[PDB]
DNA sequence: ACACACACACCCACACACCAC
DNA sequence: GTGGTGTGTGGGTGTGTGTGT
């Protein structure tokens, strides 16, 4: 949709001698860079400093200055200005010019509170205010201002305490009172906001549908696969249940990069831009020359005509022939094809190989926008009857009309949701992935491993013992064993998008209580790659474009990152052996 | 890359014979159905195959003193199939005979050919360099006999010459198929080619290492194999990659690996070539295809970089920054590292696929010790229900993954190990959200009885042998390659526009695999609502009942 | 001396949201 | 009073890599 979030930062002197301003202006940097990145048209940003000893304005309004008014799209060079500029107040005024007196932060808020108002209005956009400050219980809020402030409002109030400072009792007040006044406001502390930026973030992306049909056991191919209405609606005597798919596990690609040539400006800030993507089709045609030589001069030579793609046709192989199919004959060249999910027949999960699935899983769930209760029961039932016997379905799968037919196989899942409900509801469905075709096996004969033999079938006793070397290997494999790491329970394996979506974008350390301890599964690891990538090119802006260092110094890896891509240990064990049998010299 | 089968076929007297338990189809028939569809699928799966097919001893006139092929060691081509399908279709409507064909009779033993100038002939038709086709890369002989002591079987200096001519074909690369035939009546006895085929015998000092092969399985096949031999031995393994294992750095425990594709994914119209014509003269096309900017013109090819965007910014990273970035997390070239081991149910999972499985045997070429290593980890993964995870990349210009290694059963033929793909956190997805959730929260005894029914259902129509791959065709690729066959051959299309309800139904059936399984599934439903039996009547009331349920809920209102 | 199959760039549509000429 | 953008997401297509003997 469109949001705005506006940042009120405090500068008083407490703030800067814990380095509070410090973690503030980091946090700032990683979130509008990460917002520079999407650079959405709907989503504003707006800087306040807060208990500033000097300020400039044209509201006339001390110790409140705007450093940045309301941008959109934000921009990496706006970011990297901003933070620059943030840089070079915050040192101008650090202590050489302290002032004498507290002031009314919470003041500040109320004139930044009019210019909420007044660059939107009538507008309904979201709008948020995040504030940074030290201390909670020494800012005074006057009590009539409260109503004032909670009718003028209607922002949602993100209040961030960057104080370390707590004793064991716990005592509330002030900026709480507001916190309850406002609807949908909340409270953070620093550390979990700096935590939160140095962690992985993994992408969401929303569900789309890639299919709409029906899953049907026993229908008639007569009314199934011809041009008609294609379903199993009219049936009599058959299982037809509306159904959906949408994507399950898809391949990731990597942060890609721009194929881009650099210009030659005044400016000298080494731009480079995109190049265009022009598709030619050239030929070779052969030429005869007469040339005294000794060698046959039979190198590559040929003059290349570059010609439409309308004077060209494709030519199908087959065995040694490549042949030009006519008009008519390339149209029946395309198998007619109509989508559906036809059952053939369930079998038990260990009577199918697991190397036989080769492709991406894709969720098949009861269609409930053109579908009714009735689908969703039976759908239901069905996937709970797979899931109580083992069973994994056979089915021919077509997606589209004029769409390849696969097999596949369903797999009854189902997907854990916390619902309004205090009890969690298990959401049944049923997960898609292609089997293999005759034409797709390669299977051949592979030599033997344990009781190896010759070619010929004559057996070859290997070593002269298989106690040791199996020893050593039983106990190393001992040794870097991973179960006492836990296993994430199946059913929030995958996890619903509605629980995985948030009021704002803003980067917050999660409202769900049960997404602590998520990081103990050796298999569910972030893409270490993509991190990596995005890690470095977030260090490079804030190195060099803000920092204005001399040479990028490369950050290590995360911890919580590396020791997922790095050797377990469960016990200690030495297998040393082969070195010492071996042996180790400079020859 | 390039391979070559030589079938060689050696008549003899039961040769010809038809066989009961082969259901009226001779091993010479066998022999030719096997070709004619290997012909057919290599056309499809792995073309630029070469095959010749040659029959001995022929005393037919068109010969080479009793070396009659069916056709030469060429490229797979329409021609060929068709000249072995006319042959079938010959000997299945009766106008010819084998014995005819072969101008073959029961003559009281005909004229033996003699074992040296046919393995001469095989090294001779390896070696001949045909224009048309490029040289071999694989090559192959399937060597078909039903006579396992010839002649030359009761001699000895004959056999050292046979052996010597063995050891020479062995020296070219050529690999022999035995498919001795071998029946209940009369079993194969190999003792003689087990001999030639073999090596011979040669000593390398007392306790020297000896040569790692010796020749091919003279172990004979029963004839109603013959088929199931030939069509799983067309195509050779290829690698898809070779990459260190490395188990124990610290210690230095690293061995060899290599990788091979179980199964595929054939597309339609991969195989292709763009042709310009003009007037009557057709050639092949090339389709660059460079990056070219307008506003500027000026060469691009060798003159571009590829920087990272991060907005209206763009980042230039040097390679020896790039390099230092990249080696964080993963190494320069292809590698695998044993990050840990883990039960089987813990990581073994139907719903999160997302790649292709592969097939991983022991590489000793490279790293000692990598074959008796890993055949001790392959017991020790199978003792107990485990795997091992791995981190690394199967390719050096390939992004590093997850990937489980679990030890291949006991049950399937091959041995070795088989690697799947771990999703990552940002490859899973997220479950939809539904416009519903009101399916059986309060209809407990509803839910229950449509559950009993779905159950009940299901149990019949279980799938007693399991999915076998080659029960299914690919439909798109056997339409695209049927069409391409028909137009080479000039064959009739179907589809008239007369066609009658039950036209349509057997088309169906024949240009689909899975069609016919679907078409017995409702025709299993159709024949238990007419069983007068009390028991067969039931897969007819159960799918009636559901659709009781259903309508129960759909039409409501 | 040579066929497949990834990863890698950019390029095409459709669905669904918002918002109005 | 109901069509235009705008984005996100999926799917398509040359290309430069890569197996060894």
């Amino acid at each position: 949709s469109s949001e705005s979030t506006t940042f009120i930062v405090d500068v008083s002197p407490s703030m800067m001698k814990n380095n509070n301003v410090s973690k503030s202006m980091a946090y700032l940097e990683y979130t509008l860079l990460n917002k520079s990145k999407k650079s959405r048209k709907t989503d504003w940003i707006s800087c306040y400093l807060a208990n500033c000893p000097v300020s400039e304005n044209s509201q006339e309004i001390p110790n409140v200055f705007q450093i940045q008014s309301f941008l959109a799209p934000v921009t990496t060079t706006a970011t990297i200005g901003f933070i620059k500029r943030l840089k070079q107040y915050c040192d101008q005024h650090s202590h050489d010019s302290s002032n004498e007196g507290l002031q009314s932060m919470i003041q500040c808020l109320l004139v930044v509170s009019l210019d909420i108002k007044q660059q939107f209005q009538a507008r309904k956009i979201l709008k948020q205010i995040v504030v940074f400050t030290d201390n909670l219980d020494d800012l005074d809020i006057t009590d009539e201002e409260i109503d004032l402030l909670t009718e003028e409002l209607s922002t949602r109030i993100i209040l961030i305490d960057c104080g370390k400072d707590t004793q064991e009792e716990r005592k509330k007040s002030n900026w709480l009172k507001l916190v309850e006044a406002i609807p949908n406001s909340r409270i953070y502390n620093m550390n979990e906001l700096l935590v939160e930026i140095t962690s992985p973030a993994t992408s969401v992306v929303k569900p789309v549908r890639v299919f709409s049909g029906e899953l049907r056991l026993g229908a008639d191919i007569l009314s199934t696969q011809t041009s008609n209405p294609s379903g199993s609606m009219q049936d009599e005597n058959c299982l037809c249940i509306k159904v959906e798919a949408f994507p399950a596990t898809k391949a990731v690609s990597g942060l890609n990069r721009k194929t881009a040539v650099e210009v030659e400006d005044s400016q000298k800030k080494e731009r480079y831009v995109g190049v265009k993507s022009i598709i030619e089709y050239e030929i070779h045609n052969e030429g005869n020359k007469k040339n005294v030589s000794e060698d046959d001069q039979s190198g590559s030579s040929y003059i290349p005509v570059t010609i439409s793609k309308d004077s060209v046709t494709k030519a199908y192989r087959y065995g040694a022939d490549y042949v030009v199919l006519p008009s008519v004959l390339v149209d029946q060249t395309v198998y007619e094809s109509f989508p559906g999910l036809d059952l053939r027949g369930f079998l038990n999960r260990e009577a199918l190989p697991r190397y036989f699935l080769t492709s991406e899983s894709s969720f098949i769930t009861a269609d409930t926008r053109l579908g009714c209760q009735s689908d969703l029961m039976a759908f239901s039932a069905l996937v709970d009857v797979m899931l109580e016997n083992r069973k994994i379905a056979v089915a021919r799968y077509v997606s589209k009309k004029d769409s390849e037919v696969n097999m596949c196989a369903l797999c009854p899942v189902l997907i854990e949701h916390s619902n309004i409900n205090s009890e969690k509801k298990f959401v049944k469905s049923l997960t898609l992935c292609r089997l293999p075709f005759a034409e797709d096996e390669r299977v051949t004969d592979f030599p033997k491993l344990l009781d190896r033999t010759t070619t010929s079938g004559v057996p070859l006793k290997k070593e002269t013992d298989g106690h040791q070397i199996d020893e050593l290997m039983e106990q190393f494999v001992d040794s870097m064993d991973t179960d006492e790491l836990p296993e994430i329970p199946l059913g929030n394996y995958y996890q619903p998008i509605g629980e995985v979506t948030t009021d704002t974008t803003l980067p917050l350390p999660s409202l769900n209580k049960d997404q602590e301890e998520n990081k103990k599964d050796p298999l569910r690891i972030p893409t270490v790659f993509v991190y990596r990538q995005q890690q470095v090119l977030l260090e490079w802006i804030h190195q060099l474009m803000i920092n204005d260092s001399r040479e990028f110094e490369i950050p290590e890896l995360p911890d919580s990152l590396k020791n997922k891509i790095s050797p377990y240990t469960h016990k200690k064990f030495d297998s040393t052996k082969l070195v010492e049998v071996l042996g180790i010299k400079k020859v | 890359i390039h391979e070559g089968i030589l079938f060689c076929i050696e008549l003899s007297e039961t040769m010809f014979k038809e066989s009961s338990d082969l259901e009226y189809k001779s091993p010479l028939l066998e022999i030719l159905e096997s070709l004619d569809e290997l012909m057919s699928q290599l056309v499809i799966t792995r073309p630029g195959t070469a095959i010749g097919c040659y029959f001995y001893y022929c005393n037919r006139e068109d010969a080479k003193e009793g070396i009659y092929e069916l056709f030469p060691l060429r490229d797979i081509n329409a021609t060929f199939m068709k000249k072995l399908n006319d042959l079938l279709e010959d000997l299945s409507s009766g106008r010819i005979s084998l014995y005819d064909y072969f101008m073959f009779q029961q003559t009281g033993s005909e004229k033996q050919v003699r074992l040296s100038v046919l393995f001469t002939f095989m090294l001779d038709t390896f070696l001949e360099e045909i224009p048309g086709q490029k040289q071999l890369s694989n090559k192959r002989v399937f060597l078909f006999t039903d006579i396992d002591k010839p002649q030359e079987a009761q001699d000895i200096d004959e056999r050292a010459r046979l052996r010597r001519l063995t050891i020479d074909l062995f020296d070219n690369k050529v690999n022999f198929a035995t498919f001795f035939i071998g029946y209940a009546d009369k079993p194969f006895d190999n003792e003689f080619y087990s001999d030639i085929l073999q090596l011979g015998s040669h000593t390398n000092e007392n306790t020297g290492l000896d040569s790692e092969f010796d020749g091919p399985s003279t172990k004979p096949i029963d004839a109603k194999y013959i088929k199931s031999r030939i069509l799983r031995k067309k195509e050779v393994k290829r690698i898809m990659f070779q990459c260190p294992l490395i188990l124990d750095e610290k210690t230095n425990f690293i061995v060899g690996v290599k990788g091979y594709t179980m199964y595929t994914h054939e597309k339609a119209g991969v195989r292709y070539k763009l042709v310009y014509e003009h007037e009557d003269i057709r050639q092949e096309a090339y389709s660059k295809r460079k990056f070219l900017n307008p506003i500027t013109g000026e060469d691009v090819t060798g003159k571009t970089v590829k920087v990272y965007p991060y907005g209206d910014l763009d980042i230039n990273l040097s390679d020896s920054q790039d390099q230092i970035v990249m080696e964080a997390y993963t190494q320069k070239d292809a590698f695998l590292k044993i990050i840990g081991f883990r039960s089987s149910s813990k990581s073994i999972h139907y719903f999160n696929n997302i790649d292709k499985s592969s097939f991983i045997v022991p590489d000793e070429a490279k790293y000692e010790g990598s074959i008796r290593t890993l055949a001790s980890l392959l017991k020790i993964l199978r003792k107990k229900d485990k795997i091992a995870i791995l981190w690394g990349k199967l390719k050096s210009n390939s992004h590093p993954s997850l990937y489980t290694l679990s030890p291949s059963s006991v049950k399937d033929y091959n041995e070795g190990f088989y690697l799947y793909r771990v999703p990552f956190l940002d490859e899973i997805r997220k479950f939809p959200s539904l416009l519903s959730y009101d399916d059986g929260s309060e209809h407990k005894l509803d839910y229950d009885n449509m559950k009993k029914v779905t159950q009940s259902i299901m149990g019949y129509f279980n799938l007693r042998d399991g999915y076998n791959p080659s029960d299914f065709k690919n439909p798109l690729l056997q339409k695209h390659y049927k069409v391409l066959h028909d137009y080479l051959l000039q064959i009739e299309t179907t589809f008239d526009e007369n066609e009658t309800p039950n036209t349509k139904k057997d088309r169906m059936m024949r240009e689909d695999d899975s069609l016919r399984k679907l078409y017995y599934i409702r025709n299993k439903i159709l024949e238990s609502e007419k069983s007068e039996d009390p028991i067969i009547q039931r897969l007819n009331k159960y799918v009636k009942i559901w659709n009781m349920f259903y309508k129960k809920f759909n039409d409501d209102n």
